[PDB]
RNA sequence: UUUAAGAACGUGUUUAUUU
RNA sequence: AAACUCCAGUUGACACAAAAUAGACUACGAAAGUGGCUUUAACAUAUCUGAACACACAAUAGCUAAGACCCAAACUGGGAUUAGAUACCCCACUAUGCUUAGCCCUAAACCUCAACAGUUAAAUCAACAAAACUGCUCGCCAGAACACUACGAGCCACAGCUUAAAACUCAAAGGACCUGGCGGUGCUUCAUAUCCCUCUAGAGGAGCCUGUUCUGUAAUCGAUAAACCCCGAUCAACCUCACCACCUCUUGCUCAGCCUAUAUACCGCCAUCUUCAGCAAACCCUGAUGAAGGCUACAAAGUAAGCGCAAGUACCCACGUAAAGACGUUAGGUCAAGGUGUAGCCCAUGAGGUGGCAAGAAAUGGGCUACAUUUUCUACCCCAGAAAACUACGAUAGCCCUUAUGAAACUUAAGGGUCGAAGGUGGAUUUAGC
């Protein structure tokens, strides 16, 4: 049987969200990508260096908000600057957050020599998309 | 397939739309309506609507053809009738008055005639019965009995005892005694009809 | 209840009994009317009727069932086949079947009186006919017909001997 | 579950959001129809998702949230149908209301339309149905045609049928153009599987036919090509009338003779008649061929050969 | 199937319900997850044919028992009465006789349902003053 | 299965 | 009513404001 | 096959053997048992039960003596089958089956359901079977096995029957059911490149390439019925590399490390049935409230979220091909992708350097090229000319030389020269394709 990034079902108490929910062949048929660029494009360069940035930024931003994202991350890239897009948790206070804002957006943007944007959707809890 | 089940065969006939419709019967009416409605499948290359279009010859020049070589398997169809053309114009031409009026000239006839003298009227079907095999004669159809003319004859052309012989001059010398009701041909067919009635008692083993 | 789980079968269970509920006629709220004597299956069970601070001597199943019937005291005794689920269907069944004092009354017209021991000769009426009294007695039997029991019979004669019974156990 | 009153709220939303929707674009709030919606929804946001169901929308919440029941009792807790605890009072109901109309019958005594589906049934009267339950109502209202059915009948039997869009197997005939000289011509293309073919058919020509530049039978050596070539003009009896020149590019030998077949019969339904074309329809001369190659599979040798198995 | 059009009618007409059509597994006991947890049972059933088509019981004779609602049923000489609370003997198969069933319970439940608009209007009115 | 044999 | 058709080592696979 | 061939067929004469149809009847008798015809004799008891201290009977088989003999037939012989066949199949023949006079006294002698009387209501009733009970009486049974045994006794019985234990041993045995699996299990309908028959090209033979197994070497590991075998590898001259030998370092590229053991502790990614369509929460009902089960449409207890199929989507459509394909099955594969539980090494099971093995007696899997004339060479890319059996067809092999890559090539690749081998279409068997 397959099992890439398929969440198998259960007796029905088990919380998913869209994206956790769908399978690697619904990737272009009902998700879109979590990273956008334009380093896999035909005739384009650097698609090495944009995956190792994004695998470092998706475990620096989990370790940094512990147990405050509610879904994974969304890259984007506009020439040079980087835009990470986050939606977290209520749980944390709002002065934590902004302090966080500013020493990620900072610390980012003098190791990856970018202007960095980080910006936050909170929501109350996890959103369900179904239960299995 | 890449055709839907809705899709019907084609007819290439000719003169089939040309009858006119006081010709027409209320069934064949009725049929003429009802493919106005369906889809059509598209022509394939092999059959047209020419005057010549043979499709006994086009199936022997299939049965022939070698990994999708059409031109060569073609090529030695004409090349045969040719053959059997020139073969009977010289043996018309040194013939007597009254020899020349049963002498055919035409490959065509030949082809077709030399090729039911070698169809088999019934055939042999091995059944088990006691952990033993069985050859019980059975009706062949008719479908059968022409493709196993054909088969026959494109083995024994193919066989190895004839040595730098080219397959236009040994498949005519073939027709040439089929048509003359000779040569192996003819023998296998024999052959097949004599252990048929040796094993004639074991008609009953058959239960269809 | 059944179920993969052993959680989920404890519900099913209990959930589904309280729309399979019985009601038990008791005696003074205490014991049971008369002595029972049936057969479930191949389940025996005999009670018997016990008075106050006699408490529950019978099988641990029973006990457990008695307390949430509201029964104190009472004797029974299970033979056969000790099936818990034979034991607990035929326990309800003569539980249920059981016919009262005000019943009995009613059916035969006569006044149930109760006798005993400690309050001497007293007659002490439990339940009279709403109906009209019937002016005639019941025929007195010289010899009654009835099927006895010689486990009761052997033990009144002192002949049961065994060294299982009248044992001292705790508060039931 | 959603509401009536959570319903209330959502149309409510949408008539704000489509007047906010036409103040971004520039448009009239006021004439702003559902097709501008769409149109300017994509614009704004982007979705290449191949699941037209996945991607951006903004309809009407009638369009969005399924239909649903409403409440079938009140406050006392009285159902307001007296068939409601049957489970089907909408099924029920209106085959007690056909079987009275085929009582009435008995005593004062198609092309398009389609019976009603399934799925179709059930939004109707927004109860769920089992095949058999549909069967058995469509056998009633059958029975009900046949039977001479008055005016009033024909309307509730109309309300379950659905008109059929019957499509015609008629070749588009080509416009006949005119050249400088005056010369009447008409051009079609044909496929064959990677061979792509133009042609151009006169009206009136002395059978010469020029592939790419270059005489019929010096570009197609080969005599079965030929014969493709003649069997669209042989059929309808037209050897020797016509002048066609195309050009054909890709694909191979026999499969630009293929694709100039189809070009050159397409062109040529244009000089002849009616029941002619419907003729080289019947014959498999206007139908483009769907037969092409097939794909090799991984873990295979071909498009449906396998390796060689081995049982030990 | 013979009367299913008239009993449908009648209870139309007294303001009932009527279960004629095939009895669904559940209807009575499984109720709430059929219908919905606030539903509300029958508080009286009425059998105009106490067997099925099979020449058995009903199966809601045993199922109204269960859910403590009394029955009224028409048992002939091949039924069984004794779940049926108030049986009424008589022939369950002419025409003749279940327009009379019919007539009868439709003209009792009309009446109870004018009578009480009259003690009402009675009482109301008479409260006032 | 049954065991080898020497 | 209708040929023959043998064999497969031993254990282990369910609870608690500036100023 | 053997046997018979003084055999076969028609007709006629002709039994001490066995008793179609009737019998779809259900009678007689204590049971055993009794079904062709006639005649004679003849089928106990005016309450019931009752002899394992006795009497009289008792299928078939068998014993003793004297007879009969069509057919059948243990034994035996021959034929055949089989790895063997002291059997199943065929042929032949004997004891025996029959009569008479005696013996033997056994059976699944079972309708496994005692005799007489009586009942159909109550708790009808574990299950299955042939519904559940009362009164009275006799007989019999008390865990399995040892045991239809030993000893003793009796008997026309002498390898016999009847009666019938013990020691040692076990924690079960046993009866009736549920579910599933399996059946050289029945009926029916089917398989669509699939089971048979039927089509086309191949494998199995030769050479070469390549993998594996054995052997060999101081010298990796893993996969290894279907579901391994150009598989991890979309790849090994050093490196890669984890192997061998020798040498060297010790808080060590790492707030160390280990390709050390355990895939039968796991995550992760997969194979397989699947070229399937079912899995199932939560409720209800049936079975006396048992393991379990739950359908009939002129409908009889089933309602069902969710997952999968399907539907949609990708490629050139509505077709087709891809993708998808649940729960589970094989403790299936991988600790050597990486991570990781448990256990183990820490001057070594860790780290680094130099050099080196990766072969072939042999067998086998897959594949390539050929054995030629539908061919070979050249031109052309389809109207040609030559070749065509010991200078033909035929090696991508060997040998030699050159070049390319690289620091490094008898070794890898390309090309040239030389060489001209087996091979003459391939055994049992076997793969794929609409
Ligand atoms: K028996
Ligand atoms: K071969
Ligand atoms: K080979
Ligand atoms: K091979
Ligand atoms: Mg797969
Ligand atoms: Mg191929
Ligand atoms: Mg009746
Ligand atoms: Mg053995
Ligand atoms: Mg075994
Ligand atoms: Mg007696
Ligand atoms: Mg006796
Ligand atoms: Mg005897
Ligand atoms: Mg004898
Ligand atoms: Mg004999
Ligand atoms: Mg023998
Ligand atoms: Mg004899
Ligand atoms: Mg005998
Ligand atoms: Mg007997
Ligand atoms: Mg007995
Ligand atoms: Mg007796
Ligand atoms: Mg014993
Ligand atoms: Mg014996
Ligand atoms: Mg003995
Ligand atoms: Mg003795
Ligand atoms: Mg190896
Ligand atoms: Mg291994
Ligand atoms: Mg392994
Ligand atoms: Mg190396
Ligand atoms: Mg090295
Ligand atoms: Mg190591
Ligand atoms: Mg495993
Ligand atoms: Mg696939
Ligand atoms: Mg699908
Ligand atoms: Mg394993
Ligand atoms: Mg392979
Ligand atoms: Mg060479
Ligand atoms: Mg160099
Ligand atoms: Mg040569």
């Amino acid at each position: 049987k397959n099992r890439a990034a398929r969440v198998r079902v259960s007796k029905g108490d088990k919380p998913v969200t869209y994206e956790e929910a769908h399978a690697p062949h619904y990737i272009a048929h009902r998700k879109g990508w979590l990273s956008l660029h334009t380093g896999n494009l035909d005739g384009e360069d650097h698609a090495a260096e944009r995956t190792v940035e994004d695998v470092f930024l998706r475990k620096f931003m989990w370790g940094t908000f512990p147990g405050c994202l509610a879904d994974q991350l969304v890259l984007k890239r506009r020439g040079n600057q980087l835009e990470i897009c986050a939606v977290v948790l209520r749980q944390l206070s709002p002065h934590k957050y902004y302090f966080l804002v500013g020493y990620s957006e900072t610390l980012l943007s003098y190791f990856y020599k970018c202007p960095v944007r980080l910006h936050l959707q909170t929501v109350p809890s996890k959103v369900v998309y179904k239960y299995l | 397939s890449r055709y839907s089940p809705e899709f019907k065969d084609p007819l290439i006939d000719k003169e089939y739309y040309r009858k006119p419709v006081e010709e027409l019967t209320e069934e064949e009416k009725y049929v003429r309506e009802l493919k106005k409605t369906q889809l059509i499948k598209a022509a394939p290359a092999g059959k047209t609507s020419s005057v010549f279009e043979d499709p006994v010859i086009s199936k022997f020049t299939n049965m022939m053809m070698i990994g999708g070589n059409k031109v060569l398997a073609r090529s030695l169809m004409i090349q045969t009738l040719e053959a059997v053309k020139r073969k009977q114009f010289e043996k018309y031409h040194a013939a007597s008055a009254e020899e020349q009026a049963t002498i055919e000239r035409n490959p065509y006839t030949i082809f077709h005639q030399a090729l039911k003298n070698c169809e088999p009227m019934i055939g042999l079907v091995p059944i088990l019965k006691g952990g033993r095999f069985y050859q019980v004669p059975v009706p062949l159809p008719d479908r059968r009995r022409r493709f196993l003319a054909m088969k026959w004859m494109i083995t024994e052309c193919r066989d190895k005892k004839h040595q730098r012989t080219l397959m236009p001059e040994k498949l005519s010398h073939k027709l040439l005694e089929a048509f003359h009701n000779q040569g192996p041909v003819i023998k296998r067919k024999h052959d097949l009809h004599k252990m048929a009635e040796a094993n004639r008692a074991l008609a009953h083993y058959r239960w269809w | 209840g059944k179920a993969t789980d052993r959680m989920d079968a404890f519900r099913k269970a209990k959930n589904r009994a309280v729309h399979h509920l019985h009601y038990i006629e008791r005696y003074e709220d205490h014991t049971i009317f008369h002595d029972i004597s049936l057969r479930f299956k191949r389940t025996h069970i005999k009670m018997k009727k016990q008075p106050k601070g006699y408490g529950l001597r019978c099988h641990r199943a029973i006990i457990t069932i008695c307390r949430l019937i509201g029964i104190k005291d009472m004797y029974a005794k299970v033979s056969g086949s000790i099936n818990m689920l034979s034991l607990t269907q035929g326990l309800f069944r003569g539980l249920s079947r059981q016919e009262t004092h005000q019943q009995l009354a009613d059916k035969k017209g006569l006044h149930v009186v109760e006798i005993r021991e400690e309050c001497g000769p007293l007659p002490i009426v439990v339940a009279s006919p709403r109906g009209p009294l019937r002016k005639d007695p019941e025929p007195e039997d010289e010899v009654p017909d009835v099927k006895l029991d010689w486990e009761d019979v052997k033990t009144a004669q002192g002949m049961k001997r065994s060294v299982w019974s009248n044992l001292k156990r705790a508060a039931t | 579950t959603y509401t009536e009153d959570f319903i209330k709220k959502q149309i409510e939303e949408f008539n704000i959001g489509k007047r906010h929707l036409a103040n971004m674009m520039g448009e009239d709030p006021e004439t702003f129809t559902q097709e501008d919606i769409d149109r300017a929804i994509a614009y704004l946001f982007p979705s290449g998702l191949f699941e037209k169901r996945a991607r951006p929308v903004m309809k009407h919440p009638e369009q969005i949230f399924p239909r649903q029941r409403a409440i079938q009792w009140g406050e006392d807790g009285r159902p307001f149908h007296y068939l409601f605890y049957t489970g089907k009072q909408s099924y029920y109901s209106l085959m007690h209301d056909v079987y009275g109309m085929l009582l009435n019958l008995e005593k004062h005594q198609v092309i398009g339309s389609r019976w009603l589906i399934k799925e179709e049934l059930e939004e109707m009267l927004v109860e769920k149905l089992s095949d058999l339950d549909y069967m058995q109502f469509i056998r009633l209202l059958e029975k009900l045609l046949t039977s001479q059915c008055g005016a009033a009948e024909e309307e509730f039997v109309q309300r379950f049928r659905r008109s059929v869009t019957l499509e015609s197997k008629k070749q588009l005939i080509e416009p006949v153009q005119y050249d400088e000289q005056g010369m009447a011509f008409s051009k079609s293309e044909g496929k064959r599987k990677t061979a792509k073919a133009e042609a151009i058919v006169y009206k009136h020509g002395s059978g010469r036919i020029k592939v790419n530049g270059i005489d019929y039978q010096l570009y197609f050596p080969i005599t079965q090509d030929r014969e493709q070539l003649m069997f669209p003009f042989h059929f309808v009896d037209r050897l020797g009338k016509h002048d066609v020149t195309c050009t054909v590019s890709g694909g191979g030998r026999s499969a630009q003779a293929g694709a100039i077949r189809l070009a050159m019969a397409k062109a040529l339904c244009s000089f002849v008649t009616e029941d002619e074309v419907e003729w080289m329809r019947q014959a498999g001369l206007l139908t483009t061929d769907p037969r092409v190659r097939e794909r090799k599979k991984p873990g295979q040798e071909g498009a449906r050969r396998k390796f060689t198995w081995k049982k030990r | 199937r013979q009367f299913s059009y008239l009993i449908e009618n009648m209870a139309r007409d007294c303001g009932e319900y009527a279960h004629t059509r095939y009895f669904r597994g559940g209807m009575l006991t499984n109720a709430r997850l059929l219908f919905g947890p606030t539903v509300r049972l029958p508080d009286l059933i009425i059998f105009l044919h106490t067997l099925n088509n099979i020449f058995e019981p009903h199966v809601a004779v045993r199922d109204a028992a269960k859910m403590n609602i009394p029955t009224v049923g028409i048992v002939d000489t091949n039924c069984n009465p004794c779940l049926i609370t108030y049986p009424v003997p008589g022939n369950d198969d002419s025409p003749l006789a279940v327009h009379l069933y019919c007539r009868l319970f439709q003209t009792a439940i009309t009446r109870a349902k004018e009578k009480r608009q009259q003690v009402e209007a009675l009482y109301r009115l008479q409260g006032q003053k | 299965s049954e065991p080898l044999r020497k």
